[PDB]
RNA sequence: AAAACUUUCAGCAACGGAUCUCUUGGCUCUCGCAUCGAUGAAGAACGCAGCGAAAUGCGAUACGUAAUGUGAAUUG
RNA sequence: UUGAGAAGCUCAGACGAGUAGGCAGGCGUGGAGGUUUGUGACGAAGCCUUGGGCGUGAGCCUGGGUCGAACAGCCUCUAGU
RNA sequence: UUUCAAUGGCCCGUCUUGAAACACGGACCAAGGAGUCUAGCAUCUAUGCGAGUGUUUGGGUGAUGAAAACCCAUCCGCGAA
RNA sequence: AGCUAAAUAUUGGCGAGAGACCGAUAGCGAACAAGUAGAGUGAUCGAAAGAUGAAAAGAACUUUGAAAAGAGAGUUAAAUAGUACGUGAAAUUGCUGAAAGGGAAGCAUUGGAAAUCAG
């Protein structure tokens, strides 16, 4: 959106929509063995 | 995010912050000033006492209109209040800072509030005064002249 | 003929300390009642041509050399015959590569550089 | 220097025309050079990029990569080449777009229209 | 010029006196942030500028045709002085002769490589190299206004007939080609500075007498025009002062800077 | 004044020459020429060829070969048909004045040429134009 | 000729003058002293002499009126010997009957130029620390890398 | 800036651009074939008429004429 | 007379949005051309997309149909 | 003796408040023509700084920091300076 | 640079008056913000020409920007009574 | 009683080319949803609002919290670029450090002390 107020407003609606749905799945879910934080050391060649 | 203070390094410290908090900035500054430098557990006891009215937060800088209480005698002042909303926010941040320290692997028993600061958030005619709060909890040659040295050598030889 | 300065303090504009909107740059007071303009007791000074410095040592640095702004090596060679009169001053926007070329060439010509150690170390 | 009063040298007009171009015009805008071998074989210096063409990335961090064009993204002036991707945080791959001028066509997706286009531009097939 | 209506399209009048407001006109109505705001003033935001520019400003300047012809004659004479070309900034340090005159085969060139080859032969290509190396992006708002690049000036090629010379030379950066019959001061003294490096063809050089005439014979191509006369016959005043005629009558020269 | 308001380089060269002659000779003529060089255009009225001819052959005549000198323009006078033989040194000669003097008569000189012929201004008539405008 | 040229370059504009705070410098390749004036401007002075560098060999450059019209052949060059006394003798025999002021400027330049050659050779023999440039992009990046590296090192826990 | 110009600025329909203006382009000769075959398109009509042996005008010319030689 | 408080200076963090650079905009000038509507105009209203609110496009054939050109897209 | 940017150099003496008014020389900003073999991603501009230096002054130069794409000296032109 | 000591130091502008003081303006900062363009007249200076002077109503012409530059037929303006 | 091309006019219409113009408080009111939001019964009135990055690569994953968010982590040349997004001034605010303070303060002069520069 070339209009700065509108692109900001849509982002805030997008951010709320994303955060709400991320925790909708998070509360539904509540894994540790598989999902581990990847770091630079783990990504070292 | 970068904080105001030199500490919060991984060495002995943890971080916590909350931005655009819907609390009064003046009350938050008084709470932050009071609990600054306390041990983490001792600060939790103090915050709980403020909720229970067993202790009070001295209003040192922003003291206009604060009545005198005997509970402020512990801090050497007479004007002290019991801000509940500000204590709730600071209690939450101290809980979060404690959790971050636990994940890091610090020593909880030696944790003090090394740094705690309150800043004004953008004002939001009833423009409110939101508060930014950040907390850091941490574990607790010259020469000699020719005459001078020759005198020194002569003195040393005499000894 | 040592470098003598008739004055070291600058001439701050009247009331520039009290107000931030009033800059420190000197402004001649035009008010017909300005006490400092009238040179009353204890008032701060005003720039005068008598404060001017000796023409022989004017524009000279404490080392006795006059500063000459240098942008590249070509300007350095311009100071070949005036190395006892002029000191090269490398410009701020000259990059690090050209500074090392300027400084090295100045060393060969025996020309002092006022800021030889900048962006070069 | 330009001497025609029908062409404008204005920066404002040229940038508006470039970023206001329709897809049929961006199709010409998204042109790539023909490789040395293709150039001496077809007698054509450059051609518009078309899907399934075989190209080699010449410039950028992907300098040297080769592959077919899986999509010409005319609305962004981007070429999505197979296997030239980027690994997001979550593990999905986002294809990396390359400007058509930064690749070189090593093999063309010849059709009757492309052959007609080749001979049209003073070429041979 | 600005729009003659810019700063007037609003509706506003002064709210009056005694209301603790600067008496500048304020915008009427309500419900928008513009309401109550000032208007109609150089000091006001969205107001009128002071003394809006007008298109009937004087843009063009009259110059007597005699003074223009004087300056063009002075520009050509300066072009024939090697020292003024160097001060101008031309790299003519290896030019065989000033004024540089080439044969009439140049007027029939067809390729830019032929023109470049000739420039190298007469060693005038150093001035072209200076121009190409000088091309910079313009500093300031000029590049937002179709003034995107700047560069130095190269040699000026003066021809008599155009049989391909203009197109052969015109893409070489800095080179300006002109007919000898319409010599331009903007090209002969660029920036108001005298001494541009000029390359004449043989026919252009040979017609210069018809274009300008002499100080005693009229120009053929300028009716009733005579080359201007000088205030001084000899420009070497130092030689005149140190001449035998004057040094034999002047009294004994006193001392130079004297002892205190 | 001590310098000319004119930015002409050749006039500045003339002033440079006559600064030297004024201070290095004892000629009030050279001092006069320098002062008139500093004068503005208004205070340097043109002198006609007819007035030069009249003044040279005036009263006892006795012009002989004395050179007429004016710091200013010498204009032509189409009214007189016959031009005497004259030798004039001036700042400027109009094209008609220069032609008439040369074709029927003697010599035109610039003020620097005079400085080489009469460095002290000997045998010179220092004429002036009428400043009545 | 020369006087008018000086009036044009010395008082209208010249592409060799660096306007300074109390003195102008001549970027001309032939100004012996380096500062432009009636006695130093090669443009203004038709008969001129100068001493300049060339690949370790000092050369005397001379020009006159008879060659002023031909820029290619205007300047003439001779070598100056390594010997200082012989170099002065060459300058004196080349600039004979030239103004003593002009010769004095040439001999002053030759002396300075000789000092330049001596100091350049001495610094070539001598060893000095090489001066490396500084890259703002590298310095900013490596700084941020080390702040992140220290925060992820956990030195106290590793030592303990 | 007009409502009718802002209308097509924000529109998606392309402007009706026509490319017709090339100054210095003199009108080509129809009419006489003999004149057309001998007309050089660069020259002016006064230059062309004089070269062909024709009078552009039978009356005086209201200005100075070019003198090339 | 230590602390608090007040002030000053520096550092850091806020608050704010100046500066600098930019610019599919405006403004001005010049040039070419002459074309609304009862065969329903300009304007207004309402609708139409797989997922659309504005703007854009279009009109129940509704972000278009035919035809011609280009020659392989559209793209969230 | 080199000290001729003659618009330069040099010697000597006197003088120094200043309203109205008069006269002169300078500093700075946007843009234009010229020029500097001009500066620049090895960092332009800007900004910040208890860094340094120059000017009687208007102002200028520079170190360090931040920063990320352009800008300046000189001669002239111009002004919404 | 900060701070201390000793000494001195009335708040700036505006207006009024012989003069003050009143009185009016000033919470703070940033950005903007006021002798401009044009026609006429006059003076002075410069420049060109000079008993002349003024090309740009217009025409010619201008291939490289052609709104430039360059050229000037007949008039006309002012001056020369 | 009547018609009549061309030279002439042209802030509109359909286009085009330019500029010693303005550069986001400027330039049109409108560089962006601009005669829009909004106001008024109505005629009318009428704004504010441009900039992440080369690429969205727009921060997976773990942990704390009811959540918003935080913290480790990650991407990037750079998060001193996290959409409250280029640069980021001043006013102003909090924090730390240093110092001063008996009913003003700022300032000037001279030095001392402390700190720091040329050196």
């Amino acid at each position: 959106i070339k209009n700065k107020i509108v692109r900001q407003q849509q982002y805030m609606k997008a951010l709320h929509q994303k955060n709400k749905d991320k925790l909708e799945r998070r509360k539904e879910r509540a894994r540790l063995s598989e999902n581990i934080p990847a770091t630079i050391e783990s990504k070292r060649v | 995010v970068r904080y105001s203070a030199s500490p919060a390094l991984e060495t002995k410290c943890a971080k916590a912050r909350g931005a655009y908090l819907r609390t009064h900035f003046k009350n938050s500054r008084e709470v932050a000033f009071t609990i600054n430098g306390m041990s983490l557990k001792k600060a939790f006891i103090f915050l709980d006492n403020v909720k229970e009215h067993k202790q009070a937060v001295p209003f040192r800088r922003f003291n206009g209109g604060v009545g005198r209480t005997a509970q402020g005698k512990e801090f050497g002042v007479t004007q002290a209040r019991w801000p509940v909303k500000s204590v709730k926010f600071f209690y939450d941040l101290l809980k979060n800072a404690e959790a971050n320290a636990e994940a890091k692997g610090l020593d909880m028993d030696k944790l003090i509030i090394k740094h705690v600061q309150v800043n004004a958030a953008p004002k939001q005619a009833y423009l409110s005064s939101p508060s930014h709060i950040e907390i850091i909890v941490a574990e607790e040659v010259s020469r000699v002249s020719l005459k001078q040295g020759a005198k020194a050598r002569n003195l040393a030889a005499r000894k | 003929v040592n470098i003598i300065k008739k004055r070291t303090k600058p001439f701050k504009r009247h009331q520039s300390d009290r107000f931030k909107r009033v800059g420190e740059s000197w402004r001649k007071p035009r008010g017909i009642d300005s006490c400092v303009r009238r040179r009353f007791r204890g008032t701060i000074s005003m720039p005068k041509i008598g404060y001017g410095n000796n023409k022989k040592t004017r524009y000279c640095m404490p080392n006795g050399l006059k500063a000459f702004l240098v942008r590249n090596v070509s300007d350095v060679e311009l100071l070949l015959m005036h190395n006892k009169t002029y000191a090269a001053e490398i410009a701020g926007n000259v990059s690090a590569r050209k500074r090392v070329e300027i400084v090295e060439k100045a060393r060969a010509l025996g020309v002092k550089v006022t800021n030889a150690g900048a962006k070069v170390r | 220097m330009k001497f025609s009063r029908d062409v404008t040298s204005s920066r404002r007009k040229q940038r508006k025309a470039h970023f206001g171009a329709p897809s049929s015009v961006r199709r010409v805008l998204m042109s790539a050079p023909l490789s040395k071998e293709l150039r001496e074989q077809y007698k054509i210096r450059s051609l518009p990029v078309r899907r399934d063409d075989q190209i080699t990335v010449i410039r950028g961090s992907n300098k040297g990569r080769e592959g077919k064009i899986t999509s010409v993204y005319r609305k962004k002036f981007l070429l999505l080449i197979e296997r030239v991707t980027r690994e997001k945080a979550n593990g999905a791959s986002a294809p990396v777009g390359i400007d058509a001028s930064k690749v070189v066509i090593t093999k063309l997706h010849l059709d009757k229209d492309r052959k007609d286009l080749i001979v049209r531009k003073g070429g041979k097939v | 010029a600005v729009s003659e209506k810019a700063g007037h399209q609003t509706s506003a009048e002064s709210w009056g006196t005694g209301r603790a407001l600067a008496r500048i006109p304020r915008v009427g109505g309500g419900g928008t942030h513009r309401s109550g705001q000032a208007a109609f003033g150089n000091m006001c935001r969205s107001g009128r500028m002071f003394a809006p520019t007008k298109t009937w400003r004087k843009w063009h300047v009259k110059v007597n045709q005699n003074e223009k012809r004087y300056a063009i004659a002075s520009a050509v004479a300066a072009s024939g002085v090697p020292s003024l070309l160097l001060a101008r900034g031309h790299r003519i340090e290896e030019i065989p002769e000033v004024p540089l005159v080439v044969d009439d085969a140049v007027q029939s060139f067809q390729k830019t490589k032929e023109a470049v080859a000739l420039l190298k032969e007469i060693k005038a290509y150093r001035d072209v190299i200076k121009v190409a190396n000088s091309r910079k992006l313009r500093a300031g708002k000029g590049k937002l206004r179709n003034r995107r690049h700047v560069q130095r000036r190269g040699p000026l090629v003066v021809f008599n007939e155009d049989t391909g010379i203009v197109k052969a030379f015109r893409n070489i950066p800095g080179v300006e080609i002109v007919n000898v019959r319409r010599l331009n001061l903007l090209q002969l003294a660029p920036g108001g500075h005298l001494g541009r490096f000029v390359i004449w063809t043989k026919s252009a050089f040979g017609l210069l007498d018809s274009v300008f005439g002499s100080t005693t014979e009229v120009a053929q191509l300028k009716k009733n025009y005579f080359l201007p006369e000088n205030i001084i016959s000899n420009a070497d005043v130092t030689r005149l002062i140190n001449s035998d005629e004057i040094q034999s009558i002047v009294k004994a020269a006193g001392p130079s800077r004297v002892k205190r | 004044r001590s310098k000319p308001a004119s930015e002409n380089v050749y006039l500045k060269l003339l002033v440079k020459l006559y600064r030297f002659l004024a201070r290095r000779t004892d000629s009030r003529f050279n001092k006069a020429i320098l002062k008139r060089l500093f004068q503005s255009k208004t205070n340097r009225p043109p002198i006609s060829i007819s007035k030069i001819a009249a003044l040279t052959s005036r009263k006892s005549a006795s012009s002989q070969n004395k050179t007429t000198v004016v710091v200013g323009t010498v204009t032509d006078d189409e009214r007189m048909l016959t031009v005497p033989k004259l030798s004039i040194a001036a700042l400027r000669f109009t094209k008609s004045a220069r032609a008439r003097i040369l074709k029927a008569g003697g010599e035109v000189l610039t003020l620097d040429q005079l400085a080489l012929r009469a460095p002290t201004g000997s045998n010179t008539v220092l004429v002036r134009g009428k400043k009545h405008a | 000729q020369d006087e008018v040229i000086w009036q044009v370059v010395g008082h209208e504009f010249c592409s060799y003058r660096i306007k300074g705070e109390a003195q102008n410098f001549c970027r001309n390749e032939y100004n012996v002293t380096g500062l432009c004036n009636r006695q130093s401007c090669p443009l203004a002075n038709s008969r001129y002499a100068t001493v300049r560098e060339d690949n370790g060999k000092l050369y005397l450059y001379m020009k006159t009126i008879e060659r002023a019209h031909f820029p290619s052949k205007l300047w003439q060059r001779i070598k100056l010997s390594k010997n200082y006394a012989k170099a002065l003798e060459q300058i004196d025999q080349q600039l004979l009957y030239w103004p003593g002021r002009q010769i004095h400027r040439c001999k002053q330049r030759l002396t300075r130029l000789t000092q330049y050659l001596l100091k350049a050779r001495r610094l070539a023999l001598k060893h000095q620390p090489a001066l490396i440039p500084i890259k703002p992009k590298q310095a900013h990046r490596e700084a941020s890398r080390e702040r992140k590296a220290l925060i992820a090192a956990k030195l106290e826990k590793n030592i303990e | 800036a007009n409502p009718r110009q802002r209308n097509k600025q924000r529109s998606g329909k392309p402007r009706l651009t026509r490319r017709n203006a090339n100054k210095k382009a003199k009108a080509k000769i129809y009419g006489n074939f003999v004149i057309q075959q001998n007309w050089d398109k660069h020259a002016t009509l006064r230059q062309n008429y004089a070269r062909l042996g024709l009078l552009a005008t039978p009356n005086y010319v209201t200005g100075g004429v070019e003198k090339l030689y």
